[PDB]
């Protein structure tokens, strides 16, 4: 099969530098040009550099010509990104694409392959575990859910009683706090019937602090 | 300066879409489209104006030349939701429009709306979030507005959205008030209110600051 395969993607301090890979496989790789392309959150789609087939040409988008540079080896089927003088809006999931040349001359461009993406992500927060708040259900349907609160880097995982519970559950993206840390929260709607009877436990994972966290949601004490 | 027309539309299955792109120049070069989904990488589904890529569906076609293209779903299928790019190469860089994000058109639906107080184990660390749910609403367009003791907050919340639903075509949407709990302990009545087309009147959940 014909696959790019892109890596490297990690926090980075703004200001630093990093190099992203992209594997090549199933195709003669030096037959073709290669294109960067990333994607901010929320965002559109953004070409940032090609390379022409030996790497004799290069090109960017003014947003990172001068703090980037592309390269290749095609001894290794690879393609290289190197990044420095990092911003925060560098932040980014950054694929790599193959350019298909055809018409006359093989002047005319399209980019056929494309990987899966690597994550940048430039902060300078360090690892944190979130704290899991319980919003609870108020004093037909009733809603209830879990704060997922001040954590960094990305990302978490949710599940409800253990996978059990599936149905009129909703976990939302994850916003970016102007802390630097991330927040999200998860909700279901129950029976109010049930908020006497059945258990609600969310389960939370955050594997780069190696926090599991199982809380039980109920109403208030008061 | 590439556009896209429009920047977001509803549809039916079965319904015709067209989509429209200006390039930033007489086009030189070829004039691609691609397909993103949630979560997903992009997909060439057109090149070189009109021309489908080897195994794409035949109800995707495109026209233009000049500066102005056209992208066609002759009749929309339930795995078409997607954002779609027009993308040309001018002045030696590929540039890629802004994009047409595509979603089913369904019936009216008026959100849920439900307030959450901050829990005493978080307000114990100093800080005290408030949550409003706006649950199962369709169109997209909603507006969240917080009050405290009747001033509008503003620049202290920040809200997402799901992705449609592939069952009932409705979203969901999570806002949250960040405040201190110093500030927050100067205050009663915290209010969410909920302007969406499915209401007559906007709806106001609230609570007051300590109560059951």
């Amino acid at each position: 099969e014909v696959q790019l395969v892109e890596s490297g993607g990690v926090v980075v301090q703004p200001g630093g530098s990093l190099r992203l890979s992209c594997a090549a496989s199933g195709f003669t790789f030096d037959d073709y040009g290669m294109s960067w392309v990333r994607q901010a959150p929320g965002k559109g789609l953004e070409w940032v550099s090609l390379i022409s087939w030996d790497g004799g040409s290069t090109y960017y988008a003014d947003s990172v010509k001068g703090r980037f540079t592309i390269s290749r080896d095609n001894s290794k089927n690879s393609l290289y990104l190197q990044m420095s003088s990092l911003r925060a809006e560098d932040t980014a999931l950054y694929y790599c694409a193959s350019i298909a040349a055809a018409g006359s001359f093989y002047y005319y461009y399209y980019m056929d392959v494309w990987g899966k993406g690597t994550t940048v992500t430039v902060s300078s927060a360090s690892f944190k575990g979130p704290s899991v708040f319980p919003l609870a259900p108020s004093s037909g349907t009733a809603a209830l859910g879990c704060l997922v609160k001040d954590y960094f880097p990305e990302p978490v995982t949710v599940s409800w009683n253990s996978g059990a519970l599936t149905s009129g559950v909703h976990t939302f993206p994850a916003v970016l706090q102007s802390s630097g840390l991330y927040s999200l929260s998860s909700v279901v709607t129950v029976p109010s019937s049930s908020l006497g009877t059945q258990t609600y436990i969310c389960n939370v994972n955050h594997k780069p602090s190696n926090t599991k966290v199982d809380k039980k949601v109920e109403p208030k004490s008061c | 300066q590439m556009t896209q027309s429009p920047s977001s539309l509803s549809a039916s299955v079965g319904d015709r879409v067209t989509i429209t792109c200006q390039a930033s120049q007489v086009i030189s070069n070829y004039l691609n489209w691609y397909q993103q989904k949630p979560g997903k990488a992009p997909k060439l589904l057109i090149y070189d104006t009109s021309n489908l890529k080897t195994g794409v569906p035949s109800r995707f076609s495109g026209s233009g030349s000049g500066t102005d293209f056209t992208f066609t779903i002759s009749s929309l299928q339930p795995e078409d939701i997607a954002t779609y790019y027009c993308q040309q190469y001018e002045n030696l860089q590929f540039t890629f429009g802004p994009g047409t994000k595509v979603d089913i058109k369904r019936t009216v639906a008026a959100p849920s709306v439900f307030i959450f107080p901050p829990s005493d184990e978080q307000l114990k660390s100093g800080t005290a979030s408030v949550v409003c749910l706006l649950n199962n609403f369709y169109p997209r367009e909603a507006k969240v507005q917080w009050k405290v003791d009747n001033a509008l907050q503003s620049g202290n919340s920040q809200e997402s959205v799901t992705e449609q639903d592939s069952k009932d075509s409705t979203y969901s949407l999570s806002s949250t008030l960040t405040l201190s709990k110093a500030d927050y302990e100067k205050h009663k009545v915290y209010a969410c209110e909920v302007t969406h087309q499915g209401l007559s009147s906007p709806v106001t959940k609230s609570f007051n600051r300590g109560e059951c």
